[PDB]
């Protein structure tokens, strides 16, 4: 039982990190949502022009 | 849909598993057990203690006693002969 508490020493201290910043990385991406809207502006823009 | 979280949820689990009975028992059964053999009281005298300490041990163990009690009745009942017949 004291092997089994001890394996959960330091998981706090690094899962406090790890919600934060995995939360970060999902989330801190509207910019490239926001991006890929321009993006497939200017994709409809080559396209007809390359249909004139 | 979000980073959900069972990573810290030891705080309230700690109760309901079978360790946790057992380690309760335990942490109970630990403190008042003596050290070293302690308070074994092995010095005692009530005009009747000293035959048992140094007869009715798990030492000696020995019936003799017995022996001599069964030679105290030699003592008691041929003396009831002296007394009777």
């Amino acid at each position: 039982r004291i092997d089994s508490v001890s394996q959960l020493q330091n998981v706090a201290e690094t899962t406090k990190v790890l919600f934060d910043v995995s939360k970060e990385t999902v989330e801190l991406e509207s910019e490239a949502f926001e991006l890929k809207q321009k993006v497939e502006l200017a994709h409809e823009a080559k396209a007809v022009l390359d249909s004139w | 849909v979000s980073t959900l979280i069972p990573p810290k949820v030891v705080s309230s689990k700690n109760i309901g598993s079978a360790p946790n009975a057992k380690r309760i028992a335990n942490v109970v059964h630990f403190y008042k057990s003596l050290p070293q053999g302690p308070a074994p009281a092995i010095k005692a005298n009530t005009r009747l203690a000293r035959y048992k300490a140094k007869y009715f041990d798990g030492d000696n163990a020995s019936g003799k006693p017995l022996w001599h009690f069964a030679l105290g009745i030699i003592a008691f009942g041929y003396s009831m002969e002296y007394y009777f017949h």
